[PDB]
């Protein structure tokens, strides 16, 4: 989350932490990534591996 | 040089003499009792 | 008689040793080579 | 041979002679106090009711050296009880010895009973020296060295006694300036002791070395000749220490003096090694303070802070102002060389605590200097590396520091000339004060821009949703 | 030269499965909350409970193929009774002031718990541990 400060990337790990908060296009990109991850989770959990086995 | 005020003095002062309690020599620490004990039959 | 019977556990020079003595012979050698022999 | 005899007797089931145990304990006195005490206990168990006064006294002394106060006291009580069975010829001498030991145990526990028994024995035997030495030493502790006449009289009584001379020299080193005596008087006394009584006494040699080092340190340096004379005095002190080491290489104080001389000679590594070895050997307040000083000279400010903290906690118990001053100086050095604000905050808090403990002009100036450095560093910091709260605290500290600088300039004998104090206060108020306000305004603008971006993003997100 | 220095008192000595290796646990006398778990060789540096050990950690012994030390040269190890050399395989930057350093001296393991200020300099690839008693 690039809007809430305490739910963002830690500032000591990135050089550019100053000009990250408040950006909306980068938040759009991150939201697309997270939606892709959620879709992958749903696809794996409801179709492929119903019993939840994750070591393949 | 107007800066922090601090004084450095190394401490190597010798302590006062302890004057500890003195041990008491055994009876076998004296020459005559040693002679009497060794010369026993 | 008191002096004859009196015994002291640790010596005047050895009082700094006590129950745990340590050696500064290397320290003495370095002092001789770097203070008395200092140039 | 004694161990072989013990083993053979045990194999033969024959009564082991307790005299072998006493001899073994006597030998182990200089090697292992634990084994000697164990052998003495075995001999006492063999004796049973045949325990003598000497065995009980030595057991009590062993437990006293082991800091077994209860067991040492019990053994001394048993020795005093058995004193009733002593032969009349040696009864007086053994009673004097046991009373002296009990007085020593009291001096460990309670000095009043120790002084009472000291008076009792002194009336019983005025010729004894250790009793008089301890009694006069306790009186000097109670009287803050106001019995110099007693010390001089005791020195006159036993001019050949090394213990009396050493105690007199210690009292001189403690209160020479209080008594207004000659600076070299103790030097002449120790020189006479060495030349005419014993030239291998490490106590007088160390005292002379310390005196010579003090003379060299106080000597003003103007040219090569004066520095060479100072080096010659340090060389005399070093020769004293080297003779002490030749007498005994296990002398911590000789190495400590060597390290101090090296510190005067800027041989920091050797002094650091010596101080580390000394700390490994013995742990007192002076060792920790010297370690902190060396770390400050070695630019290891964190280790200096640790050493000063340990010194404060272990011995001074947070009461001495000088250790707090050293901690504040070390924190300021860390903050200056490492550009750390938290070091400045801790130094400021330590200085404030020390001042509230003392309220002296020196600590007032220290607080002012810390606040000025804090304001300068905060102004030098970028906006992204600071916040409004630090700016406000720095500004308030700057105002208070200017007021205290004026207060110091109004004093009689300020630590620094009043003209310098007023000039520094004026310089801080003229430019630094306005730069602080400019930094505050820039920080406020930066925060406002951040909040504007944060409030603008959410509206567009809601519009998209 | 030396990156860490302290004095430890041995609380527990565990022989356990092995014969030549002992686990010792110690806490610093000058500063609690500093722990030392260590493997040592019993036959070379035997220790007992409640002993006092001077532990020093250095990144070099000065004052690539190993060679037997000449008697003429002098190094930092001349002052100690037990010197080991190992690799740091974990530097746990844990909680506010809880730092753990794991060092393996060829399979003999050491863990050092302490504050950040004391163990900040111990972020090295390899460390010597020097033990005196």
């Amino acid at each position: 989350d690039l809007m809430d400060e305490k739910n963002s990337i830690k500032p000591d790990v990135i050089e550019y932490a100053a000009d990250i908060l408040g950006d909306v296009e980068l938040q759009k990109e991150l939201n697309s990534e997270y939606e892709q991850l959620v879709s992958d989770r749903k696809f794996l959990r409801e179709i492929v591996f119903v019993n939840g086995d994750h070591n393949w | 040089r107007q800066d922090y005020i601090a004084k450095v003095r190394y401490q190597n002062d010798l302590p006062a003499p302890p004057c500890p309690p003195k041990l008491l020599k055994y009876e076998i620490e004296k020459e005559a009792p040693q002679k009497e004990f060794l010369k026993d039959s | 008689e008191i002096a004859s019977n009196e015994r002291v556990l640790i010596d005047h020079n050895k009082v700094l040793r006590g129950l745990k003595p340590k050696d500064f012979s290397s320290v003495a050698k370095d002092c001789e080579l770097r203070i008395l022999k200092e140039k | 041979f004694l161990e072989k005899y013990v083993a053979v007797c045990q194999e033969e089931n024959y009564p082991i002679l307790p005299e072998a145990y006493l001899v073994l304990s006597r030998v182990y006195e200089n090697k292992d106090l634990n084994v000697a005490l164990d052998y003495l206990m075995k001999a006492n168990d063999i004796l049973g009711d045949k325990a003598n006064v000497y065995v009980l006294n030595n057991l009590g002394i062993y437990h006293f050296f082991r800091n077994n106060v209860s067991q040492s006291s019990d053994f001394f009580a048993q020795s005093l009880e058995a004193l009733n069975n002593v032969s009349p010829q040696n009864k007086e001498a053994l009673s004097i010895t046991l009373h002296y030991n009990k007085a020593r145990v009291e001096e460990v526990s309670n000095q009043s009973e120790a002084e009472k028994l000291y008076s009792k024995l002194m009336e019983k035997c005025p010729g004894y020296t250790s009793n008089k030495i301890r009694y006069i030493y306790l009186l000097a502790l109670k009287s803050n060295g106001n019995n110099y006449a007693d010390v001089q009289q005791l020195l006159d009584d036993f001019p050949s006694d090394l213990e009396v001379r050493s105690f007199y020299g210690w009292f001189l080193k403690r209160y020479g300036r209080k008594n207004g005596l000659k600076q070299d008087l103790e030097s002449q006394h120790h020189k006479d002791t060495l030349i005419n009584y014993d030239k291998h006494d490490c106590y007088a040699l160390l005292s002379l070395g310390n005196i010579y080092a003090t003379i060299a340190r106080e000597m003003k340096v103007t040219d090569q000749k004066q520095n060479e004379i100072k080096r010659q005095q340090y060389l005399r002190a070093a020769q004293f220490y080297h003779k002490v080491l030749s007498i005994d290489p296990k002398n911590i104080y000789a190495a400590q003096g060597i390290a101090i001389i090296f510190s005067d000679k800027e041989r920091t590594g050797l002094a650091l090694e010596i101080f580390k070895k000394v700390r490994d050997t013995v742990q007192d307040l002076g060792t920790f303070i010297n370690l902190g000083h060396c770390f400050m000279e070695a630019k290891q400010f964190g280790k200096a802070i640790e050493s000063y903290t340990i010194a404060l906690e272990k011995f001074s118990n947070g009461m001495d102002s000088k250790l707090l001053v050293l901690i504040g100086r070390a924190w300021y050095h860390r903050g200056f060389y490492e550009k750390s604000m938290d070091a400045y905050k801790k130094a400021l808090e330590v200085s404030e605590q020390a001042y509230q403990l003392s309220k002296l002009p020196a600590l007032r100036f220290n607080i002012v200097f810390i606040q000025f450095q804090i304001a300068d560093f905060v102004k030098s910091l970028p906006n992204t590396q600071r916040d409004l709260t630090t700016l406000e605290n720095a500004l308030s500290g700057l105002n208070d520091a200017i007021k205290s600088l004026l207060k110091l300039a109004e004093l009689e004998q300020p630590p620094y000339p009043s003209e310098d104090l007023k000039a520094r206060a004026t310089m801080g108020s003229n430019t630094l004060r306005n730069q602080l306000e400019r930094a505050i305004q820039d920080q406020q603008d930066y925060e406002m821009s951040i909040q504007e971006k944060l409030r603008t993003a959410r509206r567009k997100q809601q519009l998209d949703e | 030269s030396a990156l860490f220095d302290d004095i430890f008192t041995v609380q527990t000595v565990d022989n356990g499965r092995y014969n030549k290796v002992s686990r010792i646990i110690g806490i610093s006398t000058t500063n609690s909350a500093i722990k030392l778990t260590l493997d040592i060789n019993n036959e070379m540096f035997p220790v007992s409970q409640d002993d006092s050990l001077t532990v020093t950690l250095a990144n070099s012994l000065s004052l690539k193929s190993w060679r037997p030390p000449k008697p003429t040269d002098k190094s930092l190890a001349d002052d100690y009774d037990y010197v080991m050399f190992g690799t740091v395989y974990k530097f746990e930057e844990g909680d506010e002031d809880k730092i753990k350093v794991y060092v393996s001296f060829g399979g003999l393991l050491m863990c050092l718990e302490g504050g950040y200020k004391s163990l900040a300099s111990l972020k090295q690839d390899n460390l010597y541990i020097l033990i005196r008693r």
